[PDB]
C-alpha cells in the first residue's frame, strides 16, 4: 500500500465538473427540430386538401 | 415595392457562395497533434499541420446509439443537402421568369431555404457534438456556415412575405 | 516547532459576467439559432392561406415576440388556434423547461463552496507519496530531529530524505525558500516556524 | 341554445397542457365544476415539477457504466472470450 500510485488509493472528493457541455442535453434539439418538421408536412397535406 | 425580387435573387447567391466555400476550406477547428505534437487544424475532410517543420503537411481524418452519430459524421450528410437544398431554391427563384401567375413557383422557394436552414442547424449540433470524445476555437468557416444559416432564414421570410401580397393582389 | 512551506494556491477572482458560466458557451450559441428558426417557421405556418388573409395576428414581429416572452416563461397576449401553429407551440414550451431548469439547478451545486484540499495539517500526507520532496537545513537541529526519532511518520520521512536522490538539503534559509518558490509546488521546505512567519 | 363555454374537446386538451408545462393560457373554467376540476391539476403540476427540477445536474451528467461481465461466471457459457491459465502451477492442476 505505500507503493500504490493509481486513483483507487484516493480519489473521492469528487469536486463538481464545470460548467455543462452540450453533450448532455444535445437530445433536446432533435425532436425539437422533429417537431419543425412534422408542423410543416402537416400545413402542407392540410393546404392541398382543403383548396381542393 | 418591386425592388424585392433583387434582394432575394442576391441574397440566394450569397449563401450559396458562403456555405460552399464553408465545405470547401480547411478550418473548422484548431487544436494539437501530429500530421502522421505540434498546432493544427481541421476541415470537415483533411487535417494539416501549421505552426510546424511540417508546415502545410497533410492527411487524411479517420473516425475511428455510438455508431449512428459516427456514421453520420463522417457522411456530413447534412451540409451537403443544405447545399442541395439551397440550389434547388436559387434555381426556383430563377424561374419565376417564366410560367408567370402560377404563383406556387414563389412559394416553393420559402419551403427549400428554412428547410435549409434546419439542416444547417442539424449539421452545426451534430459536428459540434462528435468532438467531445486544449484550449481549442474555432475557426472562420464555422462563422461563414452560421452567417449562411441566418442569410437563407431572412431570404425565406422575403420570399414569404412576396408571395403573400403578390396573391392577394389578385382579390381585387 | 516544526512547521512547513508551501506554494500559495492562488485567490480566486470572479469575472463581470459570471453569470454566464454555469452553461457552455456552445449552449448559449445554439440556443439563439433555436429561437430564430422557432420563430420563422411559426410565422411560414399561421400567415399560410386560410381558404381570409386578415384572419391571424401572427405576422413576423408577433412571432418573434411570443417565442420571447414564452421562454422568458413571462407570459403573452396571444395564442395559436391552427392544429399547426399549436404543434410548434407546444414542441417549444417543453424545451424552455429543461433547459432554464438547469441553469437553476447547477447554478447552486456552485452556490454551495470553492476550496482547494491542500496537505492536510500535522503533514502526515507527506508520508503517503512520492509526489512532493522535501528537506532540511545541513546541519541543523531538524535534521537530527528527524535522524533520530522514532515516531513513525517521521522516521520514514526520514527514510525517504535519506534515500532520495539527487540531495534534498540546501545550506541556508534562503535557498530552502527558492527551492520552494521555483520548484512549481512539488517541494517542500521544514524549518523553525518563527522563520516561517516572516517569509509570510 | 346553450354554447357559452368555449370548452370544447380540443381546447380543454390544449388548456390541459399549457398549465403543465408552466405557460399562460387565454382562457378558464368560469363554472363551479369547471374551476374544481382546474384547481386540483395545479396542485398536482406544482408537487410534480418541483421534485423534478431538484436533482438534474447530477443526472445529466454519472461517469460509469456498462461492462461485459461482473460474475466472471458467463465466462464458461459464451465462447467470445477466449481465457487459460498458468504452465506447471497448482491452479492448471486444480482445473
Amino acid at each position: 500500500y505505500d507503493k500504490g500510485e493509481c486513483g483507487a488509493k484516493d480519489s473521492g472528493s469528487k469536486e463538481k465538473t464545470s460548467a455543462l457541455s452540450l453533450s448532455n442535453v444535445a437530445g433536446v434539439f432533435y425532436i425539437l427540430v422533429g417537431g419543425l418538421g412534422l408542423a410543416m408536412l402537416v400545413a402542407l397535406i392540410e393546404f392541398c386538401y382543403k383548396s381542393r | 415595392r418591386g425592388v424585392q425580387m433583387l434582394l432575394t435573387t442576391v441574397g440566394a447567391f450569397a449563401a450559396f457562395s458562403l456555405m460552399t466555400i464553408a465545405v470547401g476550406t480547411d478550418y473548422w477547428l484548431y487544436s494539437r497533434g501530429v500530421c502522421k505534437e505540434v498546432m493544427t487544424h481541421s476541415g470537415l475532410w483533411r487535417t494539416c499541420c501549421l505552426e510546424g517543420n511540417f508546415k502545410g503537411l497533410c492527411k487524411q481524418i479517420d473516425h475511428f446509439a455510438e455508431y449512428f452519430l459516427r456514421a453520420v459524421r463522417a457522411s456530413s450528410i447534412f451540409p451537403i443537402l443544405s447545399v442541395i437544398l439551397l440550389f434547388m431554391g436559387g434555381l426556383c427563384i430563377a424561374a419565376s421568369e417564366f410560367y408567370k401567375t402560377r404563383h406556387n413557383i414563389i412559394l416553393s422557394a420559402g419551403i427549400f431555404f428554412v428547410s435549409a436552414g434546419l439542416s444547417n442547424i442539424i449539421g452545426i449540433i451534430v459536428y459540434i457534438s462528435a468532438n467531445a470524445g486544449n484550449s481549442y476555437s474555432y475557426g472562420w468557416s464555422f462563422y461563414f456556415g452560421a452567417l449562411s444559416f441566418i442569410i437563407a432564414e431572412m431570404v425565406g421570410v422575403l420570399a414569404v412575405h412576396m408571395f403573400i401580397d403578390r396573391h392577394k393582389q389578385l382579390t381585387g | 516547532g516544526i512547521s512547513i512551506m508551501i506554494k500559495k494556491p492562488q485567490k480566486s477572482k470572479p469575472g463581470v459576467f459570471s453569470f454566464l458560466d454555469p452553461l457552455a458557451y456552445e449552449i448559449w450559441m445554439c440556443i439563439v439559432f433555436a429561437y430564430i428558426g422557432v420563430s420563422v417557421v411559426l410565422f411560414l405556418v399561421s400567415r399560410f392561406s386560410p381558404y381570409s388573409e386578415s384572419t391571424n395576428e401572427f405576422g413576423i414581429f408577433n412571432s418573434l415576440w411570443f417565442s420571447l416572452g414564452a421562454f422568458m416563461q413571462q407570459g403573452c397576449d396571444i395564442s395559436p388556434r391552427s392544429l399547426s401553429g399549436r404543434i410548434v407551440g407546444g414542441v417549444w414550451w417543453f424545451f424552455t423547461l429543461i433547459i432554464i431548469s438547469s441553469y437553476t439547478a447547477n447554478l447552486a451545486a456552485f452556490l454551495t463552496v470553492e476550496r482547494m484540499v491542500s496537505p492536510i495539517e500535522s503533514a502526515e500526507d507527506l508520508s503517503k507519496q512520492t509526489e512532493i520532496a522535501y528537506g532540511t537545513l545541513d546541519s541543523g537541529s531538524t535534521k537530527e530531529f528527524f535522524r533520530r526519532s522514532k515516531i513513525a511518520v517521521f522516521d520514514k520521512m526520514w527514510t525517504y530524505m535519506r534515500s532520495a536522490e539527487p540531495s534534498v538539503f540546501v545550506r541556508t534559509t534562503a535557498e530552502g525558500v527558492a527551492r520552494v518558490r521555483k520548484s512549481k509546488g512539488k517541494y517542500a521546505y521544514l524549518l523553525e516556524s518563527t522563520m516561517n512567519e516572516y517569509i509570510e
